[PDB]
């Protein structure tokens, strides 16, 4: 409460200095977002899974708006590749090395187990959140939760980096990994026993306008 | 002299005779009264030994077991022991013979199937030999054993002369904590059973804390025991013993004599060692 | 040509939504001025007929929703009709047919994949201005969009069962995997700074 | 150990093959009697060995044939007319019957024999051990019952589109309600073009061979014309002339061909190709 | 006697010792081209016999591009034959087959280059060199008096013969040397033939599409059928061969080759049948 606004204007800084996305092109730090996005305001750890306890008041927020809008993927290799595709003038690349490969398989690892966990995750927190969308809900914010702590990670990584030529040494295990996360989700039966009727079923497909 | 509960099987009638008998270990000592035969049988283990130096050629040897399931088995094929709960459906004990089920009936100590099945032998041809006299012979040893077990043990040991934690050393263990103290509900039999296939993480004497494995294997289960990991994919299985999938992606290498040339060196055991909690001795 | 069958499949839509729980804010989403040309509804992804609306780049300019590399959950976008067949019981009425239109679609998805290898280019021929980099995609999704939106029309009064089919779940499971498997082959290629 | 339908039949000389394993319900010999086809093989593997070695047939359906006579296999429908039992034995006349579920035909068989004495004196036992014969053979499968003690559901499917016709296909319906053993033999006859393995898909022809129709299994290209049938006439009224026009060979210098016979050569019939199959990763 | 093309190696099967239009071992057809030498029969109701020549598909299935390619353009020839991997006699040969007389010149000089040509080496190259000269001599169409398809025609699509159209893939077959051109017609059977009275399809679906790029053994749609065949991974997927067996009837069930044959383009003979004339002739249409 007392030190982010130097990160604020961080986040957007180099961003804001450069004009020359050609083909790959982010939005900057996605930095623009409702009370939802203004809300992750906590170090939150990525090592382990969500601090319950913490989140609370994020669900009680939640409870104002629909989500029937989420789709399961991570998109993995999609959304993270493209922000990855750069580099030092050829030094420190042991570094950059390290840093970018324990990140992502950090990541690789963190999803594994909420897949292999997520069971006990939405029980945990369904027992003090009877919420009628709560599945929904748990679901949603470990994306967000992960996206927040992903979102700091980048912030404090923020650097210079211009060079740009693919090491196909990294985007190797590039989709041997996300293959595994895609492979994950086929691992998740989602479960059709009975139970997503309650859902708004697909919005009823929206006059199969959406 | 036999003390394997199952070597202790008997029929009631004519026709069954129960020819896979107990494995020689059933005459054995150890306490467990369990011939390794039936714990592959019914529980998918291998008991084990560590000896540990007394820092000394004296030791202290502690009993383990090892789990025999794959990695591509979840959930009940996961389970190796149930609740009361769910023992039942876990194990389909109609499929069972009687006496096993009324044996598990003692253990879960359902005296309404007590009840249902000596209601069902006043009538029976094992009724007329009062065979059932078996079974209260073998709960007299039962009491027995119980007499030595669930006054003492644990509650001798609320002497404070000796603790087992069995929750998870790391805090980080989300699914640990409560799970150790579900641990009271089961009968004190079953819980010197686990408590003795199961290596401690830690052994307290105050001469030094010894730590014996980086990180636990085993997980305290919300019915009963699990082979799980705490956390991250299941660790491989060498188990080494339809037209489906067999595929294998050998590595090409053709070459043997290293094999015979490298036999000189540590032929590394794979199997998993049950490693879990916290243990505390007096001096 | 008429709204039609729209209107029919919005008076079963009304028939089914017998609860709104409304006032819930979508902050999610913002779908301005949807736009619904896709009359050609084809098979098949060739048609110049598509490009002959590369206008879009104006829209898209106004309101860009660009999105890279877009892969999509074919399971997500199908598992709704999977308990809504058993309005009657007892019969394959239309999941006979049902699954062999499964069948196509997957197979679409398996070759469509392997064209836009080349079909790019006939695109920037069509219009050189291109930025067919996201306009292909785009319309591989749109025309499997409006096959969609036609199907429901040839099912119509279809309504949710509370009893899966294990089988139809397992189809649905073994097609979507592979079907998510193919875009594994997407790959960039040394394109500098770009 | 025959287990030929003709074999239960009390000449009519089976083929040996139906006295062995593979528990096909027709010698090969009888295979012709109305069904124009041999049984059939494809050795299939990994690298080594040879693992599945699926079963197959090849037809041998004239080029010339048209309308009933590109039917396979009659419907339900009108099979009575497509084969005209009438021509045939009454034994015959009874299995073709109980297949169909012609019960009705059944009763009037035994109604007629109720009063004959050689149905009483002799035949009575032949009827009945024939019967319950032939019934038992068709529970020894019945899959849809009986455990589906034979085999699983499969994973099989034969239904499946070609790209561009309508969002059609029907008459599965029809497939089920015929005798359990016909959609056995069926299961026999046709691979897939499709295999799902567990983790992978496999495909073995380009394009589909044979045709369902309500009327019945038909050997029909997809379009256009029909391929030429170059029947091998080895095998088979003459009371009645029988007349034939067939367009053949002439011409010489076939010795030419002494030394390319060394050479490798390709079997030519029309093996069936319809459908898909998969394995499970797991029974769920 | 022996006459494979591959005879000029300064060794060929067996089969090379046949004087046919192959002009190939069977060794090096697979070892180039990955293919087996065949010949389709072809019989009548009367049981009278014909025959066609054909060579199976064997290159591996995943691989995809060029792995696809069996014989690439002449405007990407190299790309396939990867000259420096392989040897000079190798690339002159190529060179000569694709026209190349610029590099054939440039191979010339090399001669010279080769300071040990000095050992007069040249005279036994060039002797190799003219023997095989001699024999796209014989195979050219386009000498004067060559003998030519009378009542014969062939085309790479069922338009392109039934109508004559302008197919752009038969006007490269055109552009294609007329070695290349002999070697295509003697290996490629026809998915259909028209005959003066008649017509036969052989199957409703070809094997493999052709394109400008070289021989491409893609299929025209769908995945690709299955294709049976130190620091490295055998990585053998292998399946439950549980031998539940069933050979003891399974011996007498006539086995389909489990092969993938050609079935490639539309043939016309629309002439007074008379095809018995057994020279290979560059027999041109
Ligand atoms: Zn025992
Ligand atoms: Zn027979
Ligand atoms: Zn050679």
């Amino acid at each position: 409460l007392e030190d982010e606004d130097f990160l604020k204007l961080k986040a957007l800084e180099f961003s804001k200095d450069i004009v020359n996305e050609k083909l790959q092109k982010i939005i900057v730090v996605t930095d623009g977002m409702k009370r939802l996005y203004e809300y992750c305001n906590c170090k939150n750890s990525l090592e382990t899974l969500p601090s319950a306890a913490n989140y609370g008041s994020l669900l009680k927020r939640l409870n104002l708006y629909n989500l029937d809008h989420i789709e399961m993927n991570v998109n993995f290799y999609e959304l993270l590749f493209p922000l990855t595709l750069y580099n030092d003038n050829d030094n420190s690349d042991k570094t950059l090395s390290h840093q970018l490969v324990n990140y992502i398989f950090l990541a690789s690892n963190y999803f594994q187990n909420c897949a292999k966990n997520f069971n006990y995750m939405r029980e945990t927190f369904n027992v003090f959140g009877p919420f009628k969308q709560i599945d929904f809900m748990v679901m949603f914010v470990i994306k967000f939760n992960f996206l927040c702590d992903m979102r700091n990670f980048a912030k404090l990584i923020d650097e210079l980096v211009p060079n740009k030529q693919p090491n196909m040494r990294i985007h190797s295990v590039l989709v041997m990994r996300d293959k595994i996360v895609k492979l994950a989700f086929s691992n998740l039966q989602f479960q059709t026993f009975s139970k997503k009727d309650k859902s708004r079923n697909t919005k009823h497909l929206q006059r199969l306008i959406m | 002299v036999n003390r394997c509960i199952f070597a202790s099987i008997v029929s009631f009638d004519a026709c069954i005779t129960y020819k896979s008998p107990c494995s020689p270990d059933a005459y054995h000592d150890d306490g467990w009264f369990i011939c390794n035969n039936h714990l592959i049988k019914r529980f998918k283990m291998s008991k084990m030994v560590l000896p540990i130096f007394d820092e000394d050629d004296n030791q202290f040897k502690m009993t383990i077991a090892r789990h025999l399931v794959g990695n591509k088995e979840r959930g009940i094929k996961r389970i190796l022991i149930p609740s009361a709960t769910n023992y039942q459906d876990v194990f389909n004990l109609n499929s069972m013979m009687q006496a096993e089920q009324l044996i598990f009936h003692l253990i879960y100590n359902n005296e309404n199937a007590v009840n249902t099945i000596c209601d069902n032998l006043k009538y029976t041809e094992g009724f007329t030999s009062n065979t059932q006299r078996v079974i209260h012979s073998v709960y007299a040893t039962t009491k027995s054993i119980l007499d030595t077990t669930n006054p003492n043990t644990f509650c001798s040991r609320v002497s404070r002369d000796e603790l087992r934690f069995f929750d998870v050393t790391n805090a980080r263990a989300l699914r640990g904590g409560a799970g150790d103290q579900l641990f009271n509900n089961y009968s004190g039999f079953l819980q010197n059973l686990i408590r003795r296939a199961v290596a401690p993480e830690y052994l307290q004497i105050d001469t030094e804390e010894l730590r014996f494995r980086n990180c636990a294997t085993c997980i305290i289960d919300e019915t009963g025991l699990v082979a799980s990991v705490p956390d991250g994919p299941e660790l491989y299985n060498p188990i080494r013993s339809r037209l489906q999938i067999r595929n294998v992606l050998k590595f090409e290498g053709d070459t043997r004599e290293l094999d015979r040339t490298l036999s000189g060196y540590e032929e590394y055991p794979t199997y998993v060692p049950l490693f879990l909690g916290y243990q505390i001795i007096n001096s």
